[PDB]
């Protein structure tokens, strides 16, 4: 399960460079090798996000919760879902529902980067 | 992009 790193950095390595389904694949022979690990998958989230699919992302990321919280992650990770799931909608302009997965995200663990991009899905929200 | 870990 150094084979699972390599795995997992080879799918990152790929995203980075936008080659999504190269990434998904090797995020899956990540999952296969190590399933308890919450982080493929919110990884994958990642992936289709940037791919622009909103709705599968949140999937992705309501299911990378349900892992982490099976199998005891990471609060911080837990938090990093649900704050995906929050930018998912602020890329969508629904500020209110952003704003309350970054507050989900902030009650798993406070993190600066979240709250900042609270604040500032606040502040659209107000100014029009 | 949206951070890979
Ligand atoms: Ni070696
Ligand atoms: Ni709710």
């Amino acid at each position: 399960s150094k084979q699972a790193l390599k795995e997992k950095e080879l799918g990152n390595d790929a995203y980075k460079k936008k080659d999504f389904d190269t990434a998904l694949k090797h995020y899956d022979k990540a999952k296969e090798l190590d399933p308890t690990n919450m982080t493929y998958i919110v990884n994958q989230a990642a992936v289709y996000f940037e791919k622009g699919d909103y709705n599968k992302c949140r999937e992705l990321c309501e299911k990378a919760i349900e892992v982490g919280r099976e199998n005891r992650e990471d609060y911080r990770m837990i938090a990093y879902a649900y704050a995906r799931i929050g930018n998912s909608y602020f890329k969508e302009e629904k500020y209110k529902d952003a704003i309350h997965f970054y507050n989900k995200s902030l009650a798993e663990h406070r993190t600066p980067k979240v709250l900042k991009k609270c604040q500032q899905a606040e502040k659209i929200l107000k100014e029009q | 992009m949206e951070e890979v870990f």
